[PDB]
């Protein structure tokens, strides 16, 4: 009747016991925490003996210094997947966790990076913008992206004039950039790793690829640290309100997990998780219905706004902050409310100085 | 070296250790060892238990796995040990057999089986056997439906055959509410072949829907991938009869067999690395806290894990994870609820041992090479198949087409147009036209 | 890439095309010389103009 | 183009109904039956198309 937390620090397993103690007042169940280890295998060990130790119905997972999500939650939620025992994650948006051949019985409580590609398409509605280029990165998440940008394009019936895509850790991205130079499309959309984007911005406002029109669009990983060092002005970047939060999230994905609990309890039939991963070897028979009861969950209010579960367990109708690089700062200039895109009232500068948008296309008039 | 070899649940005896002493490998350089370990639990903890101690206690660098159960979790399991490990992994006959996608960055694990492309490309291949060039597709929100479409819609562009690909469906079934529309969206499957793709409990679904519609019956065939198969000896009292689905040699491939093919890529492999680039023929064990295992260098280790010949066989991997050159096999369900080995599938050919597909109007035609009157060609050589004024044709003695054609051919198709009949044209091979021998006749 | 000369009808109607419409040309003779068709290359079989 | 009896009598070749109803190609399918058997056959055709 009690549930997991693998969290980054005992301050944060003491929020998320006060937590789930404040939720019971509104059963006898009680909160379980373990520490993040260093070793992946140490990990797994350690959340195996802690399932053994006592059954749990869900398992909550954070993030560390230096996340590496990569392998963080990883093995927390391969060794839950082979019972069918639910994880939800609570600061994760690799997009690697949202197929479910891969990664089975797996929640999300922040949407992934891929979702920022729809925040892409309000402001190509309301600036009238039809050329763009995509420097996709050559990996999954940036595939992810391109198929998600591209998908929704397709509805319109107007799809990227020109999608590049680099390998990881490249050095020498020059040739791409002057491939990319003559394509009469002012519009670039980068998705990349911080390492990444900071070397594509070297090397590209050389050949004064920043001034004049060129409008830049780029996510959250793009303006941070050494990214954000060299990011040139006029940079479109997106920011999560709440990503960065750790109490409210917790506290969300406890009332999420009380309720379903207490909605599944009025069902019969619900055979108890097992107690100990050695022996045991046949699934929860479980494990889907209360995967489904957690999903398709209304919350009614909670710290961080509504709570909605995607078809893929990942977090719906989130809010985004758009911010204008300017004189070496960050400014928010509009905010993506889920559905549609408010701006404020700042005013919004771009690469070249202009106060008005440019056009974002050139038409050439020398012909071949 | 050594490798160990691991089993789990019921298996083989000692004796397939036998193989792995008296062969080639043995014979050969690398001089490995084998030490089978035997489990009973299956279980994360128990696996990755058994994996240390064998890493540390015991000097290996390659293991073997093969599992009983059907539990996928197995390989992904595998997939993280080996990217931790940073020591190749082999899974075959199991869950560590299934074939899982977008596997970890700098993870040597690899296993036996297709891809979905594969799959594909098999399907296509059998519809061109048949001439079956108008077929639909319908698919659902499933990891993998979009490489399955893209497949299919790549390999029909690049090519000088007719296909049609009338109709593609998604069949969201997410939303419980719009039942009725998965029906609404399943009345536009006018073409015959439907070449579905989705998983067995949405499978069920979708058939007892499609049954409602109508659209099961003599006029309609139905080709899916192994996934919607699964376990061959459960068949949900709801596929229709005579479904077409592709499968793994599961029959004509033994155990013992897959360790000796394992064993003998990893002696390859390593003899390989021995015999090119010997600063390092092959780094020593390790333990918990790996950090210090950069020294290995694995890389130059794995891109020779994707090249085996072992006597001219091309047993080389992917990039993926996946064999190149699988073994796979075409399954029918058969009038009494079974699954029938059909054909099997060679590198590039295919094996079918029926020549024409058998299930009123449809009637066998035998006609004979006249010089103005049936004139025997060959097929196409730059699309591979008959075109324009002419027709498929059978020549027995096992068989080769001819494609037909002529005046009694021109005539014959007028009729059969007029009539709405089907036939099977093939040409006769004793007996020109006929004559009494003996008070029986020929030709 | 001989940059030689060429005129004719066709440099004409072209000629009187950018008088029309504002923008320039470039104009160079076909590689291959060839009005183009579609054909099978031998390797990975991918069906290509020329 | 053809003729049909669909004997509704016998409701173990319900199958069957949508399989010979799924044959008519013709716009026009001079229907006749009563008013229940006529519900019956416009839902069945309706689900078939
Ligand atoms: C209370 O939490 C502790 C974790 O330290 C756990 O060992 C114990 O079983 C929990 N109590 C109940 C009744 O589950
Ligand atoms: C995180 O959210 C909590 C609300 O529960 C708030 O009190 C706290 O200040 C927030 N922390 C940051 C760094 O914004
Ligand atoms: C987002 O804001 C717009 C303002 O134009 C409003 O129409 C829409 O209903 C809002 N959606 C949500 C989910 O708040
Ligand atoms: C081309 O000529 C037109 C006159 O019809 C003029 O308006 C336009 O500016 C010219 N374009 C140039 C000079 O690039």
């Amino acid at each position: 009747v009690n549930i997991g937390a693998v969290l980054s620090t005992r301050k944060h397993e003491q929020m998320f016991r006060e937590a789930v103690n404040q939720a019971n007042k509104r059963i006898q169940l009680n909160a379980t925490s373990v520490t993040h280890k260093p070793n992946a295998i140490q990990m797994a060990l350690s959340v195996c003996e802690d399932l053994i130790s006592s059954q749990v119905y869900a398992i909550l997972v954070s993030h560390p210094p230096t996340p590496n999500d990569h392998f963080t939650p990883t093995p927390v939620s391969y060794t839950a997947g082979f019972y069918r025992i639910p994880v939800l994650g609570l600061t994760t948006r690799m997009s690697i966790y949202s197929d479910k051949s891969i990664h089975l019985s797996f929640l999300r409580t922040v949407p992934p990076y891929s979702h920022q590609s729809s925040v892409w398409f309000e402001m190509m509605r309301v600036y009238s913008w039809n050329h763009i280029i995509l420097l996709v990165s050559d990996d999954h998440e940036g595939r992810a992206a391109q198929k998600r940008l591209e998908t929704l394009l397709e509805e319109r019936e107007s799809k990227a004039e020109k999608v590049l895509q680099f390998d990881p850790g490249t050095k020498n991205v020059t040739a791409l950039l002057m491939e990319a130079k003559e394509l009469e499309a002012r519009v670039i959309i980068l998705s990349a790793s911080e390492d990444d984007a900071a070397t594509v911005y070297r090397a590209a406002a050389m050949l004064n690829m920043t001034g004049s029109g060129y409008v830049w669009l780029v996510g959250e990983r793009e303006i941070s640290g050494n990214a954000l060092r060299y990011a040139p002005d006029g940079i479109l970047g997106l920011q999560l309100i709440n990503g960065k939060n750790e109490s409210a999230h917790i506290s969300d994905a406890v009332g999420v997990v009380a309720q379903a609990v207490h909605e599944l309890l009025e069902k019969e039939n619900i055979t108890d998780p097992p107690r100990g991963c050695v022996g045991n070897t046949n699934i929860w028979k479980t494990g889907p219905l209360f995967k489904r009861v957690l999903m398709s969950s209304k919350y009614a209010d909670g710290v961080t706004g509504r709570v909605e579960f995607n078809e893929d367990g990942d977090r719906k109708f989130a809010n985004y902050s758009i911010m204008n690089l300017q004189n070496r700062k960050l400014v928010q200039v509009g905010i993506y409310n889920g559905t549609h895109v408010i701006p404020n009232d700042r005013k919004i500068i771009w690469p070249g100085g202009e106060t008005e948008k440019p056009r974002g296309y050139q038409m050439s008039t020398r012909l071949k | 070296i050594g490798i160990a070899v691991i089993l789990v649940g019921t298996s083989d005896e000692v004796a397939i250790k036998d193989a792995h002493e008296k062969d080639d490998f043995h014979h050969l350089s690398v001089v490995p060892r084998v030490e089978l370990v035997a489990m009973n639990e299956t279980d994360p903890k128990s696996i990755i238990t058994r994996i240390c101690d064998l890493m540390s206690d015991r000097k290996i660098q390659g293991v073997v796995f093969a599992d009983d159960t059907d539990q996928e979790a197995i390989a992904q399991i595998l997939d993280f040990i080996s990217a931790q490990t940073l020591t190749p992994i082999l899974g075959i006959h199991g869950g560590s057999s299934m074939i899982m996608a977008d596997k970890d960055e700098s993870s040597m694990f690899f296993q036996f089986g297709p891809s979905i492309e594969q799959q594909a490309s098999v399907m296509l291949n059998i519809m061109e056997e048949y001439d079956w060039y108008i077929f639909s597709i319908v698919t659902t929100y499933f990891p993998g439906y979009q490489d399955f479409v893209n497949k299919i819609r790549s390999t029909i562009e690049n090519s000088f055959v007719g296909w049609e690909l009338e109709e593609v469906l998604l069949l969201d079934m997410s939303l419980d509410d719009g039942d009725s529309k998965i029906q609404n969206q399943l009345k536009k499957l006018q073409s015959p072949i439907i070449l579905l793709y989705c998983t067995k409990e949405e499978a069920t679904y979708i058939f007892e829907v499609a049954n409602s519609v109508g659209l099961t019956g003599y006029g309609y065939t139905w080709i899916v991938p192994s996934l919607v198969a699964g376990d061959t000896d459960t068949v949900p009292a709801e596929f229709p009869t005579g479904l077409i689905s592709v499968s793994y040699d599961e029959w004509d491939y033994g155990l013992p067999a897959r360790v000796r093919d394992g064993i003998a890529i990893i002696t390859t492999a390593a003899s390989d690395m021995l015999s090119e680039h010997s600063f390092i023929p092959e780094p020593k064990s390790s333990c918990y806290n790996t950090h210090e295992k950069r020294i290995y260098q694995s890389n130059m280790l794995n891109r020779y894990l994707i090249n085996v010949t072992f006597e001219g066989r091309n047993l080389s991997f992917s990039e993926d994870g996946y064999q190149m050159h699988p073994k796979l096999v075409i399954i029918l369900l058969n009038k009494e609820r079974k699954w029938e080995r059909v054909g099997k599938w060679k590198d590039k050919s295919l094996q079918m041992k029926y020549y024409v597909w058998p299930r009123d109007d449809h009637l066998s035609i035998v006609t004979l090479e006249e010089a103005p009157f049936v004139i025997v060609e060959s097929v196409d050589p730059l699309s591979g198949t008959c075109m324009r004024n002419t027709v498929p044709c059978q020549k027995r003695i096992g068989y080769i087409k001819k494609c037909c054609k002529g005046f009694c051919i021109d005539i014959l198709k007028k009729i059969s147009k007029s009539v709405k009949f089907t036939y099977d044209l093939y040409l006769v091979t004793n007996g020109k036209h006929g004559k009494k021998i003996n008070g029986t006749w020929n030709g | 890439t001989v940059p030689q000369c060429c005129y004719g009808f066709c440099i004409d109607l072209l000629i009187k095309l950018a008088r029309t419409m504002n923008f320039t040309y470039e104009v160079h003779l076909v590689a291959d010389g060839k009005f183009g068709t579609q054909e099978r290359v031998n390797n990975s079989n991918k069906k290509e103009w020329n």
